[PDB]
């Protein structure tokens, strides 16, 4: 009576409200912001930067162009299905009806959420990046200076069944990176690939068959998988544990989650060999 | 979970 | 010392936008100052170029549209630290 991945996030031995003093940015494609889990929870500021779509007869429809932020937005707030369903959320468009952005106009998102921080501080916030490129020295580079600066980032892993350090912004060392696990706490396969793995992943979390809002109607929910899900997972878990410890340093929060998380459960052998030592053993879980 | 549905399933 | 850099996903390149990153410290003024400088530069060899974007609150620098033939001047402008090639990203 509770999908799998909340479940798997409870400790073995709901909280209604969880994660009220954070505030977690969502940098993603447009969001169904009037959609019945979000509507209220998620504010979409005015930033918009994405690149053209591919084709020269794309069609724009709404529920299409949506999909992918609203899902997210639904797993770390969402009213029924949500991990922290106190957080506010503010979205900013990077991501066109494809799912396609620019390095440059996720650095431009990064500088509006720190402006934003700058004229009107409010709590702890909390960065959600299910996004990835290649390797990229200055996205690396924005999202250390964001994160030295006091915000925690998250970001997805990548779904290219490959080492985390070859893609951006999962390789910066500052940003929580996240790998995908199923309902058997395996490595997530998406088709012929899969989650990332290696030693620039710091944590795995709940990311095949994820129960969230659909954008196709106002009370609509589909299942999706990737590691933007299991990004979402584990950027909910963060708004709650800096919501009952907002002193906690960035530091402070990653050996939280960490500790927390449940250990040894993922079957190595399906990292290559030489990953195996590297790609740390843990599935995110909420604290007691 | 794996689905759609046109309300919370649970 | 300023280095160039791109994609080594080469599909996922960008090629004509660019992302120069000046050193720490470097400010707004002299972040803006050092776009028009470039504008100027490449004007006089018969280059157009549009500043997209003037960085400032995390990395200073700006956001150029010109020709890469133009990188090896624009890496010996005043403050350059870096230069990288704008590139895709995707939703996971």
């Amino acid at each position: 009576s509770i999908p799998w991945n909340l479940e798997r996030i409870t400790p073995p031995r709901q909280p209604p409200d969880g994660g009220s003093l954070v505030e977690v940015y969502l940098l993603d494609t447009s969001i169904q912001s009037d959609h019945r889990e979000i509507e209220g929870r998620v504010m979409v500021t005015d930033f918009e930067n994405v690149p053209e779509e591919d084709g020269t007869r794309f069609h724009r429809q709404a529920s299409k162009c949506d999909s992918h932020g609203t899902h997210l937005a639904g797993v770390v707030s969402g009213r029924d299905a949500g991990v922290a369903k106190g957080a506010s959320m503010r979205s900013l468009r990077v991501l066109n009806c494809q799912g396609k952005g620019t390095v440059s106009g996720t650095l431009i998102g990064l500088e509006f959420i720190r402006k934003s921080q700058l004229v009107q501080p409010v709590g702890p916030l909390v960065v959600l990046l299910p996004l990835a490129g290649g390797y990229s020295r200055v996205l690396n580079a924005a999202c250390q200076r964001l994160a030295r600066a006091g915000v925690v980032l998250v970001t997805a892993a990548g779904n290219f069944r490959d080492d985390a350090c070859l893609y951006s912004p999962a390789s910066a060392p500052e940003v929580i990176t996240v790998g995908a696990t199923n309902a058997q706490d395996q490595p997530v396969t998406l088709g012929t690939l899969g989650t990332n793995f290696g030693r620039c992943v710091d944590l795995f979390a709940p990311g095949e068959d994820i129960i969230g809002a659909s954008s196709d109607c106002s009370t609509c929910f589909v299942s999706q998988s990737g590691t933007s899900q299991a990004a979402a997972h584990v950027a909910g878990i963060a708004a709650m544990m800096l919501s009952a410890e907002p002193e906690l340093t960035l530091a402070e929060l990653r050996q939280r989650l960490i500790h927390f998380s449940a250990k040894d459960v993922i079957n190595e052998a399906w990292f290559p060999e030489d990953q195996r030592v590297l790609t740390p053993n843990l599935v995110a879980a909420l604290p007691p | 979970c794996k689905x759609w549905w046109p309300t919370y399933p649970c | 010392t300023a280095t160039f850099h791109r994609c080594a996903k080469d599909p996922w390149r960008l090629p004509g936008t660019y992302v120069v990153v000046l050193k720490e410290e470097t400010h707004l003024s002299q972040s803006e100052r050092t776009a028009r400088r470039l504008q100027a530069q490449a004007a006089r060899r018969g280059y157009l170029t549009k500043i997209l974007h003037v960085f400032h609150g995390l990395l200073p620098g700006f956001l150029v549209k010109m020709s890469g033939d133009l990188l090896e001047l624009a890496l010996k402008l005043p403050h350059v630290d870096y230069i990288e090639e704008d590139s895709s990203v995707f939703a996971q």
